[PDB]
């Protein structure tokens, strides 16, 4: 199996196979610990941000990919954002501060 | 294909700063800012940057000096333009 | 004690009231009549209450509103 | 020694303590505590070992 | 008003628990009266050294 | 400059309680209706859970009714139905609210374990819930009348009270009540009163509970939270796109359960408003309010209540709490896993042609993976008009795109990964080589680290998108850059099986073959001779070789000689580069030596030469292994000829013991043990037979008749080289296999007398089955256990990362060889290797500094230390490191995939845990000296007896063997009262008996001479009168105080040493006389008046393991029957007997206030009631609790205990784990400490040793001259130590989500990140490694100019 | 487990005492389970399901 950029999931924006075009491989907690141990920071960021969960990140990446510029403008993963809304839906006020 | 970055880790230590700096340079090329310091063997900007580290002609110090110089390279041309903005008084 | 489920809370809280005796139904309904009609008489003793009905009926025959809005039936 | 721990006395009291076990918190009734216990292990309908 | 550690044993293992008393024997008895009904065999009661 | 206004970068997430207005902030409208969609035109019904007016337009930049559909009109709110036209994405963002009629309690603050609403007012939960359900009233602001404030009343009571007091006394009921309580409450006043109260009465049960509460109060104040907010006025609704109504095939719909819940809450709320306007009776409005509370609860968290079920479905609807918590243990979407683009997978294949830096990547796969890059390059060169056309090109797969792809593949590495990722080597970077077919080709040498059999395992691939990811992969994750297991210095790239068999078959030598005896100049023609078939691969031939040595400073020497070697070894030498001596290839080259070759090559020539060396070794290995024609036949496994005989003889033994039991000569169990013993013995016989008949049995000839050497038998070559198989397994092939135990765990006395080469009949197989399924289950489960262990470990460490370069402390631990019992179980070299020195080491003669101060001890220095006699070195460790909130580089060490000192910023906690966890799968009379040397008696007091020997009068005693080099060889423990032929400073030979004793007896032996007297020994009370029946010599046996009669129970029996005069001979050199009391059950030897000498007995007293062991260790678990240690140094006595627990009174010789404990004397005592004992001495025996070691012995003592024990577990299984990692786990393990003395912070608290130390060190100077505070280091298990993390976002990962969120919310905690997990969650660069620089610069810019 | 009466032990781990226990269970093919069990004080207890 293989995939570059496929269809995604509605609830949480995440890679999902629609066409039997197999959704991306799962990157688990251990698989994260490996990158931690190595100390590859950007590999990790892009792994859980721009290559997966970041709704803007994915496309803003792809554009730079074809343009020959290898970079990332990561932003915030939709998982955490969804969690912000879910928590703040309760009587809990959770804000992002400073600058 | 640079098989071992050992000779590169030698020049600039810590081996993380290596990846960081060599990245900075590799983009100083891939984004068209400049051209290689050594024959490109078809090596991509990654390996070109690495080779540049091995030869000891590229590091944090060198890059910073180069860039800070370029800031003035632009200040020189803009010397007349930005000074003509005195209308702010 | 309270088994926590509101079903039993309500179930017991209501079961504290006795069934109405067949006499008591008429007694209570009578009390109702006394009260209501009393507030009605209280309305009738207000001059502006009458004047308003007149001022509105003036608008009814003036085609500025329908009868169905100002009344339903007389006593009849 | 089991009897010394037994809270109940007669058939009725036992049936009550049982009905307040199987369906705890709702008021126990005679017909209730009877119907339950009979319907558990003695009911041709609700029970069988085959 | 003082405090002493009470070691209570068990099936798979054993563990210590704080017991507050005045006398070592009072601590013993409080430890029994507390843990014994649970079936935790009482091993040793040590006064907290507090240097 | 101006601070800021709107969106920028951010840091420091804060969480706190919500306010009705703060809630009305995020709300862009109030949902007034339970309706969702129109039922025909699926457009949203306005003012409903789904609404365009409140939330957002259905389709992008298009208003609902459709008045403005153009992308031009954007910031316009429509006139018809106000919907501003903007991206439908904002329907995932905008929130809304609901205005609740009656106030409602927030269930998270009610039913949480520390019920918050409850302990804020100090009101019991049972009561508050009683009030909410309208079961009873509650007073508030009682004023001066009859009644307390928090006090509760009932119907008739409230009535009566009202009749008595109309005003000045207030009471409410329901949610409104609790709200009134919280609102009326004054925090500051309560604080003042609590202070005065704390101060008036002094009691432990009072002021502790008092201060504990005042703390929480003032904290709640400083938080910013107002108590009112605990009660819900307004309820925010989650955005619609987060709980969608979205369509589906078949016209059917699907929607989140949150819609059902919200619908219920809304409906009931409205019904309440109406019932208010209709002036319904009380019972009804109450019932309704209750129902609403229930609904709101079910929405927030369902299951603290009656557990509502979803519409026409039994399964309980998933509430918001479950939306947060997620499931599958504890993770929310950023831990357990996430789907990722640019990735793939497939079955893996071999590819021996590969170089260690590359891997075969399937053509189609590489096409699909790099598709975006391919597009770019394609239209970059101009082979494609536009991006669309490029897509059509690769969709067609036009012939040019293959070359276009071969462009992007060149310097762009790819990541490869296997299923059970354990240690960082589980994911590595390679260079793609385009290959036909659908299979991934993986370099065989790397097959070790991945733990990948070729049996159909599959490997995932990932593409390093951003440039930084490429350089990160190539300089770190690059396979060629990790040749060394991060756990231990040894090479992980070591040849595995086929290759080692090849090199074995070469480096081997036989007796007489082709070219035997001849001579050839170089290996160059030694290869020619073999290839021609004129010379055999293994024959002894003197040949010239030029070997190099780099001995000259930075410079390679050269020499040559006629070496006695073999044709094969000679040929093999052609690979070995430069500085390596020829002596490395002259051996037999087993899987061990073949590794040390590579290791030495790395530590000498550097990285590149080692890499290319390894590639070559693999190639030649496979080649010559193939040429070797090694195979496995059925006759290759040779069964001993004497087998059946051994079987028969042991079979005679069983019948002998059978006859014995038949005649009752032996008991059932005695017989059973005998039979099992002799059978096991037989098994050993057959085994040690087969190994011999297999090993050297090949007998051959050179020029003579017979000369015998090692066997050329295939399976033997395999087992000997280390290619595969082992003596233990071969044993099962040829010799009989074992005995089996029934599921009960009891071993059967009918072993398997047949082997695999023979037939195993029905029985033997059936009996083997249990052991089989048991095995499979065991390993399959221990996999999961290993995983769990690793998880706890990474949780307890994590954020620990190298921070400071050098902390500069002289503190460290003393590294010495392990010296386990008879002989060394691990050398000093491996222990100190790769580490740094704490201070200058000295030659036996001083004034000379071998290794100065702190210097990394590398191979050369370790060698220098080995040149001299040095028996130990002070080493700096992570556990002793002065660095606060991290570890300095100099303290950690070198070890890594590289030999250089640790890099600044690498995450040590992670690698430590991973290293400890990778091997986790694999797991379960008198002293006689061995070597020659001298005698050392460590910590001993003794006396010379009348036999001219030496007897030990001390409990703790050691015996060290000090050889002529001065370093230690052996170490032993010599029991009290032991006779020695030698003494301290004497000389012994190999196998000379030094210590001698009786294991069954605890002698009372005296240190002086004189007459024996009986003091306070009376018959019928203290002593019982008994005479020996086997001899007739009688002794008065001492009676224990758990038995004795009335008057003599309180009297301790003693044998007091006197002299001829009737005086008292004292203890040598003291004011104290000599009287040695007697214990219970102890039978005396000599009677009253009889004379004795030194060293003579006054009397004689009678008498797990595996992975869970490691777990119990790291968790600091207290064992079942722990040995008890003396609390305080001093001489200890007995008394009071009370209730079966004997009292032990330690009498200090120095001070006083002798301390007494109650020890259950049913346990056998190791101490002496008449003897002094130092603190932390054995008063008994058995495993000791870690807490004890820390509290009594010391920090370094316990830090040594842990590492030594866990290492004792691993090293028994053949596992190499450097002490470092375990030491970091220890450092985290003891991190917290408890304060004893005051003067800055709280008294009994649990604060961090790092925080403390920074505070007191801050207070040792400046401040107050010293107001500083004393603490006590504490030992917390890893699972417990992981519990404390400053970051709450981190805590929400592993811990219980609900609790953490609430507990942090009330305090208004501010999570600043700074850690790994907390950053990974929010998707920001890891504050370590490549990003440690970023987080550093950011941290520095923060809280500064 | 076939319907009928079942006499178990459950020694060891229970209560740490070592006095063991003895439990019986009547499991039908359908309907409620009838359990009888002892305790450390040798008091005979019964529970449905
Ligand atoms: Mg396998
Ligand atoms: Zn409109
Ligand atoms: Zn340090």
């Amino acid at each position: 199996h293989a995939r570059s950029t496929g269809s995604y999931s509605l609830v949480t924006q995440q890679p999902l196979g629609g066409k039997a075009q197999f959704g991306g491989q799962r990157f688990g907690e251990m698989e994260v610990w490996a990158l931690e141990a190595y100390g590859a920071a950007y590999t990790l960021q892009e792994m859980l941000t721009v290559k997966s969960d970041d709704v803007n990140g994915r496309t803003k990446m792809y554009k730079n990919i074809v343009d020959g510029n290898h970079q990332m403008e990561p932003g915030m993963p939709e998982s955490f954002n969804v969690l912000l809304k879910e928590i703040r839906s309760l009587g809990i006020n959770i804000e992002l501060e400073d600058e | 294909a640079r098989v071992t970055v050992q000779d590169a880790v030698e020049k600039i230590g810590n081996r993380f700063d290596l990846v960081l700096v060599a990245a900075r340079r590799a983009r100083q090329m891939q984004v068209g800012g400049k051209d290689p310091l050594v024959p490109e063997e078809n090596d991509k900007t990654t390996v070109i940057a690495l080779r540049e580290i091995e030869e000891g002609l590229i590091n944090n110090q060198i890059l910073d000096v180069r860039e800070r110089q370029e800031q003035q390279e632009q200040e020189a041309a803009e010397l007349q333009a930005v000074t003509a903005i005195a209308e702010g008084r | 004690g309270r088994t926590t489920d509101p079903v039993r809370m309500y179930m017991r809280e209501m079961g504290t009231v006795e069934l109405l005796t067949r006499e008591g139904e008429i007694d209570i309904a009578k009390r109702i009549e006394d009260g209501i009609n009393q507030v009605q008489c209280s309305v009738a003793e207000y001059p502006e209450a009458i004047t308003y009905l007149l001022e509105q009926y003036d608008r009814v025959e003036a085609e500025e509103a329908r009868l169905s809005d100002l009344i339903t039936g007389f006593v009849d | 020694e089991t009897l010394r721990v037994d809270p109940t006395n007669d058939r009725l009291s036992a049936l009550v303590e049982i009905y307040r076990m199987m369906r705890p918190g709702e008021p126990p009734t005679r017909e209730a505590a009877e119907s339950l216990f009979e319907n558990l292990f003695f009911s041709e309908d609700r029970y069988d070992l085959s | 008003n003082k405090k002493f550690w009470a070691t209570v044993e068990s099936s798979e293992h054993s563990f210590e628990v704080p017991i507050y008393a005045e006398t070592l024997d009072e601590a013993l008895e409080l430890a029994e009266w507390q843990y014994v009904p649970a079936g935790f065999e009482v091993t040793r009661v040590r006064p907290c050294v507090a240097p | 400059l101006k601070a800021q206004t709107k969106t920028e970068e951010f840091d420091a997430i804060k969480i706190a309680l919500a306010s009705p207005d703060m809630i009305r902030s995020w709300s862009f409208g109030e949902v007034k209706k339970p309706e969702t969609i129109n039922y025909r035109t699926f457009k949203p019904e306005r003012d409903g859970l789904f609404c365009a007016r409140i939330f957002g337009p259905v389709k992008d930049y298009e208003c609902l009714c459709g008045k403005y559909k153009r992308l031009k009109h954007r910031g316009v709110i429509c006139e018809k139905c106000g919907v501003e036209v903007t991206q439908t994405k904002v329907r995932r963002e905008r929130m809304g609210h609901i205005e609740l009629a009656s106030p409602t309690a927030h269930i998270w603050f009610l039913k949480s374990l520390p019920s918050r609403i409850g302990l804020l007012l100090d009101m019991p939960l049972r009561d508050i819930e009683r009030v909410l359900y309208f079961e009873s009233y509650v007073v508030i602001e009682g004023g001066m009348t009859n009644l307390e404030r928090q006090q509760i009343l009932t119907e008739e009571q409230y009535l009566d009270a009202l009749e008595e007091f109309g005003d000045e006394f207030d009471a409410k009921m329901g949610a409104e009540a609790i709200q009134a309580l919280l609102k009326s409450m004054d925090l500051e006043q309560e604080c003042e009163q609590l202070r005065e109260e704390l101060n008036e009465t002094n009691s432990e049960t009072k002021r502790k509970k008092l201060t504990k509460r005042i703390k929480l109060l003032e904290a709640f104040v400083q938080s910013g939270n107002k108590p009112e907010w605990m009660i819900l006025t307004v309820l925010p609704v989650l955005p619609p796109d987060l709980r969608p109504l979205v369509p589906l095939d078949g016209g059917r719909f699907a929607t989140s359960d949150l819609n059902d819940l919200y619908r219920r809450v809304i409906n009931r709320n409205n019904r309440l408003k109406r019932l208010l306007d209709l002036a319904a009776p009380d019972i009804i409005v109450r019932n309704e309010k209750r129902m609403l509370q229930e609904a709101v609860d079910a929405l927030l968290d369902n299951g603290r209540r009656g557990r509502a079920i979803t519409g026409s479905n039994k399964r309980p609807l998933k509430s918001l709490a479950d939306m947060i918590k997620g499931k599958q243990g504890r993770f929310r979407q950023n831990l357990l896993g996430k789907r990722v683009d640019y990735s793939g997978r497939s079955v893996i294949t071999v590819g021996p042609y590969l170089r260690l830096h590359q891997c075969g990547l399937p053509k189609k796969m590489a096409l699909e993976l790099f598709k975006p890059f391919i597009y770019g390059k394609l239209e970059l060169r101009g082979l494609a008009t536009t991006i669309k056309a490029a897509k059509k090109m690769v969709e067609r797969e036009e012939a040019v795109v293959w070359d276009i792809l071969d462009e992007v593949i060149r310097e762009h590495p790819v990541l490869l990964n296997r299923a059970p990722t354990l240690h960082r080597l589980g994911i590595q970077a390679f260079e793609p080589v385009l290959i036909e077919g659908k299979a991934i080709q993986l370099h065989p040498l790397v097959c070790a680290a991945y733990n990948a059999d070729f049996d159909g395992d599959q490997m995932a691939v990932h593409v390093p998108l951003t440039l930084e990811a490429q350089l990160e992969a190539r300089a770190l994750m690059m396979s060629t850059n990790n040749i060394l297991s991060p756990a231990n210095g040894e090479p992980i790239i070591v040849p595995s099986q086929d290759v080692v068999l090849g090199l074995y078959y070469m480096t081997r030598d036989c007796v007489n073959a082709k070219g035997e005896g001849m001579v050839l100049t170089g290996p160059k023609e030694a290869e020619r001779l073999y290839r021609s078939g004129l010379a055999s691969l293994h024959a002894r031939v003197k040949v010239r070789i030029t070997e190099y040595e780099k001995d000259a400073n930075g410079e390679l020497v050269a020499k040559t000689s006629l070496k006695d070697t073999t044709v094969g070894r000679a040929i093999l030498w052609m690979i070995v580069p430069k500085g390596l001596p020829y002596s490395i290839v002259n051996q037999a080259l087993g899987k061990k030596a073949i590794s040390k070759m590579l290791n030495t090559c790395y530590r000498i020539l550097g990285l590149k030469p080692t890499v290319i060396f390894a590639d070559q070794i693999m190639y030649t290995g496979f080649a010559y292994a193939a040429r070797s024609g090694a195979s496995v036949g059925i006759d290759d496994m040779v069964i001993p000829e004497k087998k059946h005989e051994i079987i028969s003889e042991a079979e005679a033994e069983v019948a002998e013991i059978q006859e014995q039991f038949q005649s009752g000569l032996v008991t059932a169990g005695e017989r059973y043990n005998k039979v099992i013993d002799i059978w096991a013995a037989a098994n050993d016989r057959v085994s040690k037979a087969m190994m011999d008949n297999l090993q050297t049995e090949t007998v051959i000839n050179r020029d003579g008749q017979e000369e015998k050497q090692v066997s050329f038998n295939s399976i033997y070559m395999m087992a000997d080289s280390g290619a595969r198989g082992s003596a233990a397994q071969i044993r099962q092939l040829a010799g009989m296999r074992g005995l089996m135990a029934k599921p009960d765990g009891s071993i059967i006395e009918t072993p398997i007398t047949a082997n695999f080469r023979e037939g195993l009949n029905v029985l033997q197989y059936f009996i083997s089955t249990h052991g089989a399924r048991k095995g499979l289950a065991d390993t399959a489960l221990k996999t999961a256990n290993s995983g769990y262990l690793t998880r706890r470990l990474v949780d307890v460490a994590q954020d620990l990362v190298v921070t400071e370069d050098d902390c500069g402390t002289h503190e460290g631990i003393m590294m010495t060889p392990v010296i386990e019992g008879g002989d060394v179980k691990e050398p000093l070299r491996d222990r100190v290797l790769g580490r740094v020195t704490a201070e200058d080491v000295l030659k036996p003669g001083t004034a000379d500094i071998l290794v100065p101060r702190n210097t990394l001890l590398h191979e050369q220095w370790c060698d220098l230390l080995e040149e001299n006699s040095v028996d130990a070195v002070k080493v700096r460790s992570v556990v002793s490191c002065d660095t606060d909130f991290g570890v300095c580089a100099h303290c950690y060490g070198r070890d890594l995939a590289r030999g250089h000192i640790i890099n600044k910023g690498e995450a040590i906690g992670v690698i430590a845990a991973q290293s400890i966890g990778e091997p986790g799968t694999q797991l379960t009379s008198s002293i006689q000296v061995k070597n020659k040397g001298s005698i050392k008696l460590s910590n001993v007091k003794s006396v010379v007896n009348s036999s001219g020997k030496l007897v030990i009068t001390s409990r703790n005693t050691e015996l060290k063997l000090i050889d002529e080099f001065g370093r230690t060889k052996e170490s032993y423990k010599v029991p009290y009262g032991a006779v020695l032929a030698k003494g301290d400073g004497e000389q012994v030979a190999g196998g000379e008996t030094v210590a001698n004793w009786d294991p069954h007896t605890m002698p009372v032996i005296t240190e002086v001479s004189g007459f024996v007297r009986f003091t306070d020994m009376i018959d019928g009370q203290t002593i019982t009168r008994q005479t020996d029946e086997l001899t007739g010599l009688s002794s008065l046996v001492v009676l224990d105080s758990a038995e004795r009669t009335a008057g003599g129970k309180d009297l301790r029996p003693a044998l007091k040493i006197v002299d001829a005069q009737g005086n008292d001979v004292l203890i040598p050199g003291t004011d104290m006389p000599a009287q040695y009391f007697l214990p219970g059950k102890a039978i005396v030897q000599l009677e009253d008046g009889v004379q004795i000498s030194s060293g003579d007995t006054l009397a004689r007293i009678p008498q797990t393991g595996g992975l869970p062991r490691v777990a119990d260790l790291f968790e600091a678990r207290r064992p079942k029957e722990p040995a008890i240690l003396a609390e305080i140094s001093g001489i200890v006595s007995f008394g009071k007997e009370t209730k079966g627990k004997r009292r032990l009174v330690i009498t200090p010789v120095d001070g006083s206030d002798p301390y007494e404990e109650m020890i259950p004397k049913w346990r056998q005592l190791n101490v002496f009631e008449g003897e002094r004992v130092e603190r932390g001495d054995v008063i008994s025996d058995g495993p000791e609790a870690p807490h004890d070691i820390l509290r009594l012995r010391g920090v370094h003592a316990v830090t040594r205990y842990i590492v030594n024990e866990v290492q004792d577990v691993y090293r028994l299984q053949g596992v190499k784990i450097n002490d470092k990692h375990i030491e970091v786990i220890v450092r985290q393990m003891l991190r917290k400490a408890t304060i004893v003395n005051a003067g800055s912070s709280d008294f009994l608290e649990g604060e961090q040793v790092e925080y403390s130390r920074v505070k007191i060190a801050n207070r040792e100077l400046e401040a107050n001259g010293k107001v500083g505070a004393t603490y006590s280091r504490d030992l917390l298990g890893i699972t417990k130590a992981s519990l404390a993390t400053e970051s709450f976002i981190s805590a929400a990962s592993f811990q219980e989500t609900t609790r953490v969120l609430t507990e942090a919310a009330v305090a208004g905690k501010r999570d600043e990140l700074r850690g790994l997990k907390e950053n990974v969650i929010v998707g920001r660069l890891i504050p370590a490694g490549t990003g440690y620089a970023y987080h550093q610069d950011r941290m520095r810019r923060r809280a500064a100019g | 487990r076939s319907p009928g009466v079942f006499f178990d032990s459950d020694k060891g781990k229970t209560h740490s005492s070592g006095k063991v226990l003895y439990n019986a269970r009547i499991i039908p093919y359908r309907g409620s389970w009838l359990d009888f069990e002892f305790d450390p004080k040798d008091n005979l207890f019964v529970r449905i399901d």
